[PDB]
């Protein structure tokens, strides 16, 4: 929709101005961690059926009461719709990693998000329990302190885009809550 | 818009599945691209007053009638909505410079152009003639890199390719 | 591009390899619906010409797209196999609905659970159940877009409805599979002057056809029914309600108030040391990241949130059944009326100026996580 | 910086207060132990949708004629609205702790709310255990004594911090009794 | 839908009286001029494509608010649609005046008009400025006293069907509002 | 603040408060010692949960019939009811050292505790045996002589409040002889 | 299949248009990446029958309860099955390195297997202990490149995420 280059000519549309040299070093500077950006949407997609099943389960174990009758992720089909649904959030979030800027999980995922989850009676604070996971192991694997899986990369700095993904995980989390 | 950026994840969306392996692939082409288109940017926003000014007369130097009475250009003031009618196509091709893709001029320029220009009486041929005199004074040595002059001119055929 | 003469693509149904194009178009559906005489006549590909058959699919599967000349090409690729026979008009809306026309206005720009519901507008003419839409929303999950744009053409209700050569148009049945299924159909079909555009939220039927229960407003279903079949109830008596509601169908008035989610809030006299109405239920939203040097760690104030009234169906009414063997042993009558309560110290840290404790009783149980 | 907080939690004109990059070590600097008081919030609000779900049904689980009828916690109208407002505590003394005064949860939270609870009939018998819990499930996660999720941490003593939220949850028992 | 002779009868039908010689007369008046607003409907779409450029063009020239950018009829695409959406309003005005009454364009193009132009963000005040362009230019062409374009006609009275545009002009100008 | 304090324990319903730093100063000048005297309760209460769960687990490893059936510990109504128990004795005599009386601890707990453990079948002999681990426990704790868990302290003799425990412990054994 | 030119040439070829300076754009990102991949498979197509054979048997060392009858391990010879059932994704692995995307691992490898290993009782569990054996050996300096060792694990871990 909006990446990060559309991103400064939609604010440059509206002062009906010519891009120049005032701006064009900041958006230079965003191609200057291009492949830091690219091996780390690489190192979320890699494990991604990891992620959300870690995550779902996590906030099952801490909230156990959905597992019981009458819970929202009680029966096999809404678990299966559960472990689906935490897995668009994921899909659309790495797509944000990739275009720089949340434009598009924000018309697509988040937009009529917040009253399909209150229509159809989805528990909303453990879903924020829910993606509060999946922000933790975001940060976890491009920064590469997850313990468990270490993925071997060039040395640098990469805490940039860790404040980048992070401010995606809860801007799903306040169009939920 | 249409970038190349906006290409890959709607058509990963499409098919409904994660970025692959592929599509990381083609965010490393725009590192070895927009080290020269950049720079192709500043130099048309560091020289736009130019580019229209002894550009956009040679269109009337050209196309001498339509300053005649009862058509197109009457007044002096349309003149000057002239100028102002194709400083909007020079920011856009600035405009598709800076996004790498075509996006920004099709549905802000060109999308809806038979219109407008058939129900206005607004000349095709004469707004075509202004632009290709910007496409052949395009040079090496004095204008942008060997580079950037190919993608500059590359943006330009196709605002000509699209009005024609 | 294929064949001349081709009834269906993809090889779907086995039956398909010998079935023959339709030599006439299909019938109307046989029961009685008073409401179709009021209605135009259905345009087919076999009793109008190409000026009003372009204009009725753009005016039905495009919704009101406004498509220009030299937008939609992959339009006019496919309109000119129709004009020369070389698929049907159903096959043509299947090209229609794959192209990226179709998808540049309604798949990227609309929500996931949007592209659905425009779908069934579109193709179908009418609005899905909910479990209608979990049989859509897997393909759109699993198999993609081309996939679920198969499961409206190649399905048995398109050939009972249009057939091969039939426009797609809103088709009143009177007797439906369900009486939500009219006039969620109505609903979701307004008149003329209408677009899909501009509602990249739609938000009305998102929450109607996503909930069983919670049938749609009544004046958002006699504002697009046909006439005198409307008239002496819209002068101005359901009029004011029609304007009101679009100024909120308009702008995408979110149904989170009066629609679902639907609080018996106290009135405003009943706290007033809690006061000032508008900030009564707002919390520090506070959010830490804490990574590296770059956190912005803002703090922001919440929105009035309301209790979800399901995760109090889940707590309250699931678990806490807790409640069981109440008698307690009513022994030692002089307990001056409390039960055993602890005094409970609790001794806020010796920081070791300007802090201080403070003590409360409290009735305190062993939790479950304690002995043996 | 906190007066940017300060005025954003008493819902004055703006919608949300972001802080930077220079802004956080700004912060950290203003504030006495900033390193470890942005680690005590970050474990609260990472663990508050489970805290007032196990504090109400502790609540429950004590006393269990609220769900019984003539209770408070029956007509789940009711118990959607008391699960509501054990978060909205917890919201408002994450903020003190973040803040280190209770003068925003003197103001805002707790002037006129024992007025507001017999103006309700919310009993103060069962109240006090919903604060008594969410004390010791508060001061459990700060110096990382919880009996399931043993979350990561630089070392160290945090019992200053502690003791800090004990005399904030006291302030909400003194304030509703 | 309905036309001037299916108008009384729906007036009629509400009697359930048979339409007779207190009426019809009324109803041959109509047809007494039936070639005068044959030709009226005829100069309409004469000048079809010059009335409603030279309207939206009007429209600009009085506000230039538009041309400017965040306007409404700023960018290409959207002087395209207000050249088309203008044209409609004549598409459809043309039809009631061949008609005979305001019920063809009320169900087909003034119901949803209003929350397509709120939900589009098209200026109100504008739309109206450019509808009453066209009032005043089809009353002028249907009273032959258009200053570049005179028709010849048998000679006579127009001016009953001048108000009959000019309400049909403020039936589009209502609705709208 | 004291008489306040008094208010806290006797009003026969749930209540809270605390104590500001400008009236703590007060307190600690009205008592004497006291600052041996707040490090004296928050040393036990802060091992009140481990002091409780080991002195009636001690207790079954001396005398195994309460886990027999129809023993007094048998089912887990019982069990968690003897710790309940357990903490009540605890707590009251903290507020017992805290005040420096034994007032509260016999009018508010002990007056009536003889005329209901015969009245419910509690093991009186069993009892005295679980609370003379606690108060052995907890001379341990005042003298910093546990042997598991050590905490900091500024140094000095508090051999006077071991002596003072002492004597509210076998108050309550005196109590239920 | 899938790669990055027939991603890019569809989705002209589904909005009816040219390939623009988006579509070139995206195929001057294969100068830079297949002196990266093809280095990989030559590697691969080297040392094929090696990474079967010290690699295949890791499953059954992990499963040793599969060998036991009535189980989808018999005999001799369906565990000579099994290695031929490895190194079909191997090879699999090696025509996905020289396409730049995923595209022949999908419908050759991925696309049905959700059927065909439930109804004859094949645990995929035990094929993706034998997938990722194979993926945490990757070292730079014995291996191959640096660069190419993030790109052959970034296909192996999509045949994890697959079938798990
Ligand atoms: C097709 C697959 C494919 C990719 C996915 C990318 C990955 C990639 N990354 C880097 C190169 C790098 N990548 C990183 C990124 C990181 N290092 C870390 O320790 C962090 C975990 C992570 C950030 C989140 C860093 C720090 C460098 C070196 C500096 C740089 O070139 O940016 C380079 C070399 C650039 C150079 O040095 O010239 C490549 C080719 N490229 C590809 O061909
Ligand atoms: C009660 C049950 C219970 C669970 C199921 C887990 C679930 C779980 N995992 C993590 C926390 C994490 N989870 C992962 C995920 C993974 N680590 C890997 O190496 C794999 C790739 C992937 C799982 C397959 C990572 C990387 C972290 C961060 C800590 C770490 O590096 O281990 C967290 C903390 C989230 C946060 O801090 O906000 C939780 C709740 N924990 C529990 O207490
Ligand atoms: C970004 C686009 C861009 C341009 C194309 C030029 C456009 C341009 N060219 C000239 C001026 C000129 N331009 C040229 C042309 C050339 N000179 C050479 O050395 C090459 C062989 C050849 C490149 C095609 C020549 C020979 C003159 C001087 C004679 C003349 O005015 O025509 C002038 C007037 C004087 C001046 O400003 O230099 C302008 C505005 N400026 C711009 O900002
Ligand atoms: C996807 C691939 C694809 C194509 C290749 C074209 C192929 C094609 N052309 C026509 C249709 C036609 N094609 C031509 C073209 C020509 N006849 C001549 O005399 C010239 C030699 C030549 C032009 C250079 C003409 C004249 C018609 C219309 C036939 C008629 O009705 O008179 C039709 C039928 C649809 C229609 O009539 O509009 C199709 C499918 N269209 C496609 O969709
Ligand atoms: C296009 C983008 C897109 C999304 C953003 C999601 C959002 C989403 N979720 C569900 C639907 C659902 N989502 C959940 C999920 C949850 N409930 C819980 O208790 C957990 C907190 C959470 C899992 C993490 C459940 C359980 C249902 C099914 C409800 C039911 O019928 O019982 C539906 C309706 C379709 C269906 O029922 O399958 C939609 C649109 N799905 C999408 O297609
Ligand atoms: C952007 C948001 C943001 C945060 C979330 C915090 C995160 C944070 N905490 C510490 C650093 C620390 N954090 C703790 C805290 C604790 N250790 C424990 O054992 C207790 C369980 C817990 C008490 C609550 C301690 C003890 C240190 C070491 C510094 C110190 O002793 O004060 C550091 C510096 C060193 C490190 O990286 O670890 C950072 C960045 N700071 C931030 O800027
Ligand atoms: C004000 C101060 C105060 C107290 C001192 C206690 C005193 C007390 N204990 C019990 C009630 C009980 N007390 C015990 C305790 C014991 N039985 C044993 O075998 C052990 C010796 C000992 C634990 C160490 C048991 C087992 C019950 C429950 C008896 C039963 O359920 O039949 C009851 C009955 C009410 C109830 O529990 O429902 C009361 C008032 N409670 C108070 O509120
Ligand atoms: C019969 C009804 C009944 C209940 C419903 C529970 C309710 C409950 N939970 C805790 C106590 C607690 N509750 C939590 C909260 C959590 N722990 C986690 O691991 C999750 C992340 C999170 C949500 C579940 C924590 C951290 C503690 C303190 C340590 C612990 O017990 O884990 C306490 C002790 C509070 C105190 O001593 O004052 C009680 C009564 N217990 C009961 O007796
Ligand atoms: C500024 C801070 C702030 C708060 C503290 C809460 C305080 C609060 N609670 C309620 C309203 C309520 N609060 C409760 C709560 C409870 N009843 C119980 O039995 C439990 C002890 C407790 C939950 C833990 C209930 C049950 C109602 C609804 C009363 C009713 O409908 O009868 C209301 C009335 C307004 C409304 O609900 O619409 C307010 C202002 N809200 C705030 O904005
Ligand atoms: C298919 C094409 C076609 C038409 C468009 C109509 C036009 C038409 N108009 C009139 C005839 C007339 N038409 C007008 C109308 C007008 N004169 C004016 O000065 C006004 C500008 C204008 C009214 C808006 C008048 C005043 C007469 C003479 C009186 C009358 O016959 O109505 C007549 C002759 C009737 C007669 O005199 O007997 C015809 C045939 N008929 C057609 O066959
Ligand atoms: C064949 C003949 C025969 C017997 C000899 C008894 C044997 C006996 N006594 C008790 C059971 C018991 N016995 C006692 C008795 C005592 N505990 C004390 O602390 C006192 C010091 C002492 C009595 C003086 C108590 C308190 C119980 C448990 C009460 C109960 O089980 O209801 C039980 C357990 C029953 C159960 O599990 O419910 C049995 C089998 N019953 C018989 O049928
Ligand atoms: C049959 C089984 C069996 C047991 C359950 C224990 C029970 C037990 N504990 C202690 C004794 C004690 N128990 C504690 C309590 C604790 N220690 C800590 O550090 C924690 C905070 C807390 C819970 C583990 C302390 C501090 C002492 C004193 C240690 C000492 O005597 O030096 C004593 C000696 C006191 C006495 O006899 O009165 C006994 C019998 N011993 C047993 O033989
Ligand atoms: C706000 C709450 C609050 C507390 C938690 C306590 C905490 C506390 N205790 C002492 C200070 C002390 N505490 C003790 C007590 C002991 N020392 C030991 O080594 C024994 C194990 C234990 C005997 C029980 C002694 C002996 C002193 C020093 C003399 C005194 O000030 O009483 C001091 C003064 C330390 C100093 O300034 O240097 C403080 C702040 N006081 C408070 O105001
Ligand atoms: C196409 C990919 C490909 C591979 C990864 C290897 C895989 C591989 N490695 C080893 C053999 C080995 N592999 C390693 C591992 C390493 N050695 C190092 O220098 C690094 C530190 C580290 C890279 C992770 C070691 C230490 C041995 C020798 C000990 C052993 O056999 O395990 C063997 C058995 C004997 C041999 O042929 O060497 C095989 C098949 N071969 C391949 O064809």
């Amino acid at each position: 929709m909006l990446d990060a280059f559309s991103r400064v000519v939609v604010n440059s549309d509206a002062k009906a101005a010519y891009v120049g040299g005032s701006d064009l070093q900041a958006l230079k500077s965003f191609i200057a961690d291009g492949n830091k950006r690219l091996d780390a949407v690489n190192s979320i997609v890699s494990n991604a059926s990891c992620m959300v099943s870690d995550a779902v389960s996590g906030m099952i174990c801490e909230n156990p009461g959905l597992i019981s009758p009458g819970g929202n992720c009680y029966t096999n089909r809404r678990m299966a719709a559960c472990l689906r649904d935490g897995e668009i959030i994921l899909r659309y979030v790495s797509y944000a990693l990739l275009a720089g800027d949340a434009s598009v999980l924000e018309d697509r995922c988040l937009n009529g998000l917040k009253e399909t989850y209150i229509a159809l009676g989805v528990p909303t604070n453990s879903s924020i329990r829910a993606v509060s996971i999946m922000k933790a192991q975001a940060v976890a694997f491009i920064t590469n302190t997850a313990t468990e899986r270490k993925m071997s990369f060039a040395a640098g700095d990469c805490t940039s885009l860790a404040s980048e993904v992070a401010s995606y995980f809860d801007r799903v989390g306040a169009a939920i809550s | 818009m249409k970038s190349v950026i906006t290409t890959v994840v709607s058509a990963a969306d499409a098919a409904g599945r994660f970025p692959s392996n592929s599509d990381l692939e083609s965010i490393q082409g725009n590192i070895q691209r927009s080290a020269a288109r950049l720079e192709a940017a500043e130099k048309l926003a560091g020289n736009h007053e130019a580019v229209v000014k002894e550009a956009g007369d040679a269109c009337f130097a050209k196309y001498a009638y339509l300053k005649n009475p009862g058509e197109a250009g009457e007044n002096q003031e349309k003149i000057n909505k002239c100028y102002r009618d194709v400083d909007h196509y020079m920011r856009l091709v600035n405009y598709c410079l800076v996004v790498g893709g075509t996006g920004p001029l099709d549905e802000w320029g060109i999308a809806g152009a038979r219109e407008v220009y058939r129900t206005l009486n607004l000349p095709t041929s004469a707004y075509v003639a202004s632009i290709a005199y910007t496409r052949d004074r395009l040079c090496v040595p004095r204008d942008m890199s060997a580079q950037a002059g190919v993608e500059f001119s590359a943006y330009l055929d196709y605002l000509i390719n699209a009005l024609s | 591009l294929t064949l001349p003469g081709t009834a269906e693509t993809n090889l779907a149904v086995p039956s398909n390899a010998v079935r023959k194009v339709q030599p006439y178009p299909i019938a109307k559906p046989p029961s009685y619906s008073s409401v179709d005489s009021l209605r135009p006549a259905r345009v087919s590909r076999m009793d109008a010409d190409w000026a009003t058959i372009y204009e009725q699919v753009r005016r039905q599967v495009m919704g009101n797209a406004y498509v220009m000349e030299g937008e939609a090409p992959d339009i006019d690729v496919a309109f000119s196999q129709l004009k020369g026979g070389n698929l049907t008009v159903r096959e043509f809306v299947r090209a229609v609905g794959k192209s990226a026309s179709y998808r540049t206005r309604f798949m990227e720009a609309k929500s996931s659970y949007n592209f659905v519901l425009l779908n069934f507008k579109h193709f179908l003419g009418r609005a899905p159940t909910q479990e209608e839409v979990s049989t859509h929303i897997q393909i759109l999950a699993t198999s993609g877009l081309e996939a679920e744009i198969d499961s409206y053409i190649d399905s048995d209700e398109y050939k009972a409805l249009f057939g091969d050569h039939v426009v797609p148009y809103v088709v009143y049945r009177g007797t439906y599979l369900s009486s939500e299924r009219f006039n969620r159909m109505v609903k979701a079909n307004p008149g003329g002057a209408t677009s899909d555009k501009a509602k990249s939220n739609l938000n009305m039927i998102a929450t109607v056809a996503a909930d069983l229960p919670t049938d749609a407003i009544d004046v958002m279903r006699g504002l697009p029914s046909p006439i005198t079949s409307e008239t002496l109830a819209f002068g101005t008596a359901y009029y004011w309600a029609k304007v009101e509601k679009e100024a909120s169908e308009g702008r995408s008035a979110s149904p989170i108030g009066e629609k679902i989610g639907k609080f018996d809030h106290a009135p405003i006299s009943t706290y007033t040391s809690l006061c000032s109405y508008d900030k009564v239920n707002k919390a520090p939203q506070i959010s830490v990241t804490n990574v590296g040097s770059d956190e912005h760690s803002y703090v922001s104030v919440t929105s009035k949130y309301i209790a979800p009234d399901m995760a109090a169906a889940a707590q309250m009414l699931a678990d806490c059944q807790k409640y069981k063997a109440g008698g307690n042993a009513p022994t030692g009558k002089w307990m001056k009326y409390y039960p055993g309560t602890t005094v409970n110290m609790a001794p806020y840290i010796s920081l070791n100026d300007t802090g201080s404790d403070s003590s409360r009783t409290v009735s305190v149980t062993l939790d479950k996580v304690k002995i043996s």
